[PDB]
């Protein structure tokens, strides 16, 4: 087995890490350990300390600022006698090679955290990744007050992910019956998807029936895979954009039923102009797909992502009230969009 | 300008049930994206291992993989009347990904020799302008062979094309078919063609000549 | 799940082949179309990429200007134009596929259709028959045999008696020759005794030309 | 700026 490693610009310093990725099944969360090798060489401040931070990075000409959303500091050295810790497996084999040299440290992720999301930047962007991301930064320094000089230091970029649960939930389905004044006619609209959890890459589904017992014609079918994003950092803010989506000019006229089957794919390769479009997080700046759904248990932090397909008929009603009331139905039917888990 | 790789193994061979490694050495570091192959004779290639170490489904147990470095390997715990083809090594942490040359791995057997049979042209082709002499070889291992065309008791080469079939899969053996490629008129002239051959199996070169 | 390969053939060089393989069981989106060239006892060699979900062409630096890589979504196929074909070119290209998130290696290929491409031209096999002379009968055991000689194309299919013989057959592979032609003998070994009472035949077949052979085998 | 790997 081979393990990360990173060194400081004047290689005083070297942290070491098992993996990059850490996952999160929300009852807990995989603990990031590791050690940080110093030679006693270049050991003059004496006190080395290693930190955990989930921050927000955001956005003129490419400035950046990251806002912090959880932090955690551990003294690696000196070893404080009031905390001793058991080793990991993955630490006592690091320090079994480095020797003592090698300082442990172990961060724990609490639970209702949020998952490492990078928004999508435009072609005129030159500036880091911005959205939340994870990162450990070790560094020595006389006191923990005392202003961290660049070159004592190194930090590395890793992220918190999930993985598609193992029991698929159920199938999704809604309905809706509009019912018009004129007469006592309504008009159904049924709607469903194949299953509760897809695949990125993978067809979705959208068994559509309508039957329009109306006066009034259905002139066109708007199906439409959408991007939910709740970002949670001052106050509020969310959106909504549509990350597959398909025109239909299906018709559906009075007195008749109508049903088909509509399959939409999201993928990235169409949505490159829609800057801000959540991702999963990126390393640096590595591709990488449309962000996946997180799951929560029973108003967070960070960028939450769901995703929800919406059916929607044109109508056109005239009549009575011309088209002053707007005769649309809509149905909306949330859905999982994640990878599976890595076996 | 790009990664290169190394397959140690050129012609390995093997008894069944041995445990046989075949190491591939990366140029540079390709991490552990590395990727192994089968490939049987007039099939498409088969995925047996991926990151190097992680067995892919539908492998059997007995294949497992490893790393040292820029050397990667291939590991078969027993060998199986399946699994004899021709392996490959692949690294795809940069583009363009490339393969290993191949490695041979065949049957073991007793060494047998070859009987060498000659043919003389037929009435059709000579008629036809042209003139062509078959020397073959059948059940014979190992596959190395040196045959050499011998006409009016000299020695003639740059003129003889050679192929080889693929190992039976029964009885474990090999065949070769030599052909002294020449006109019409250089076959009446100077008429004392033949083939001799030169393998393990057979102590002396055993030259079989016709004349008429 | 399968794999299916289709356009391949003899092109002049400078000239221009197209190549698609279906896709099944596979989606678009969710895999990546690799494709290769090895041409025979040459060993593989990546020749293009395409990834329908980020949508990327990667080219082999010699296939760089020459091949266009593309992918009509709908009908799940992959379109290789490879345009300014090279006599270097010559060789087998599989289509194989691979995880989109992320890369696992090439888990499956298909077939592969034959792509060949040189100036000499579409030609018939010239079968003349190897009758077993004397030399030919050792041990007890006599053999027979059919040379394939003249054709340019690679695909030929031999088999004798219409494929009832299938003991003792040795197919020896076809090899291009100083003018191009391929070369491939053909020969099996039945024992003497049956040798003279019983007939034997060799059904040559080169599907290129159209050009079917019942050449029999006589001894000399 | 570039992250290597090494054994364990």
């Amino acid at each position: 087995t081979r393990v990360f490693k990173k060194a400081s610009p004047n290689g005083k310093l070297t942290v070491y890490l098992g993996k990059r990725d850490f996952v999160d099944h929300i009852d807990l969360v995989d603990p990031v350990d590791g050690v940080v090798l110093v030679d006693p060489e270049y050991l003059k401040e004496r006190r080395v300390y290693v930190t955990l931070t989930c921050a927000f990075r955001y956005g003129v000409l490419g400035l950046t600022f990251r806002k912090d959303l959880f932090v955690a500091n551990v003294q690696s050295f000196p070893p404080a006698p009031e905390d001793k810790k058991p080793l990991t497996r993955l630490q006592e084999r690091l320090i079994k090679k480095l020797g003592e040299h090698a300082y442990p440290f172990t961060f724990e992720i609490p639970p209702n955290l949020p998952c490492s999301v990078t928004l999508q930047p435009g072609p005129e962007d030159t500036g880091k990744a911005c959205g939340v991301d994870y990162e450990v930064k070790a560094f020595l320094a006389e006191n923990l007050e005392e202003k961290i000089h660049k070159r004592n230091s190194v930090r590395l970029v890793i992220r918190k992910v999930q993985y598609a649960p193992e029991r698929p939930g159920p199938q999704p389905t809604a309905e809706t019956t509009r019912q018009f004044l004129m007469s006592d006619k309504p008009l159904h609209l049924e709607a469903s998807l194949d299953k509760e959890i897809y695949y990125h890459g993978e067809p979705i589904s959208v068994n559509v029936h309508v039957t329009n017992n109306t006066n009034k014609t259905v002139k066109k079918i708007k199906i439409s895979v959408r991007q939910y994003a709740d970002i949670v950092l001052f106050n509020t803010a969310q959106y909504k954009v549509p990350v597959a989506m398909e025109e239909a000019d299906d018709t559906v006229a009075p007195s008749s039923t109508f049903s088909k089957v509509y399959t939409l794919t999201p993928f990235l390769a169409n949505n490159r102009e829609k800057r801000g479009l959540a991702l999963d997080g990126k390393l640096k700046h590595e591709d990488t797909n449309l962000a996946s759904s997180t799951l929560l248990r029973e108003e967070i932090l960070g960028i939450i992502v769901s995703y929800k397909v919406k059916v929607k008929l044109v109508v056109s009603r005239g009549g009575l009230l011309g088209d002053l009331a707007s005769s649309d139905v809509a149905v909306e039917l949330p859905f999982t969009l994640m990878h599976p888990k890595p076996k | 300008s790009d990664i290169q790789m190394t397959q140690s193994p050129s012609s390995l061979s093997a008894s069944v049930g041995d445990r046989v490694t075949i190491t591939c050495r990366a140029s540079q570091s390709v991490s552990s994206a590395v990727a192994w192959y089968q490939q049987k004779p007039g099939k498409a290639p088969k995925l047996l291992i991926y990151s190097a170490s992680s067995l892919y489904s539908g492998v059997p147990s007995r294949f497992s993989g490893s790393r040292s470095g820029t050397d990667f390997t291939l590991t078969i715990s027993s060998l199986q009347p399946e699994d004899f083809a021709t392996y490959y090594c692949q690294q795809y942490k940069y583009v363009p990904v490339t393969f290993g040359q191949g490695t041979k791995v065949e049957i073991k057997r007793t060494v047998a020799a070859p009987s060498v049979f000659i043919f003389p042209p037929s009435d059709s082709q000579l008629k036809s302008g042209t003139a062509s002499v078959v020397c073959l070889l059948n059940n014979f291992y190992p596959r190395e062979a040196k045959v050499q065309w011998k006409v009016d008791n000299a020695l003639q080469s740059g003129n003889s094309q050679e192929s080889v079939t693929e190992q039976d899969s029964k009885d474990s053996t090999y065949s070769l078919s030599s052909t002294l490629t020449l006109s019409k008129a250089d076959y009446e002239k100077h008429k004392v063609y033949a083939c001799e051959v030169t393998h393990q199996g057979l102590s002396s070169p055993v030259t079989k000549s016709f004349n008429r | 799940v399968q794999l299916v390969e289709s356009g391949g053939g003899l092109v002049q060089p400078g000239g221009s082949l197209r190549l698609s393989c279906a896709a099944s069981g596979f989606n678009v989106y969710s895999s990546s179309i690799h494709w290769v060239r090895q041409a025979p006892g040459k060993g593989l060699e990546w020749v293009a990429s395409i990834s329908s979900y980020y949508g990327y062409t990667y080219y082999a630096d010699s296939v760089k200007g020459r091949f266009t890589i593309s992918a009509d979504t709908s009908k799940n196929t992959a379109y290789l134009q490879m345009n300014s074909l090279r006599a270097e070119d010559t060789a087998v290209y599989y289509c194989a596929r691979s995880r989109q998130f992320w890369y696992s290696g090439l888990d499956y290929w298909g077939q592969g259709t034959l792509v060949t491409v040189s100036s000499a031209s579409t030609k018939g096999p010239s079968v003349f028959p190897l009758a077993p002379s004397s030399k030919s009968t050792s041990g007890g055991t006599a053999a027979l045999g059919c040379l394939v000689k003249d054709y340019f194309p690679e695909p030929v299919t031999v088999s004798w008696n219409s494929g009832a013989l299938t003991s003792g057959v040795h197919t020896f592979p076809a090899v291009l020759q100083s003018s191009g032609l391929y070369s491939l003998s053909s020969v099996v070994t039945v024992p003497s005794s049956s040798l003279g009472t019983q007939t034997y035949i060799c059904n040559v077949n080169h599907k290129p030309s159209n050009t079917k052979v019942d050449k029999k085998v006589e001894p000399k | 700026v570039y992250t290597r790997s090494t054994g364990e």
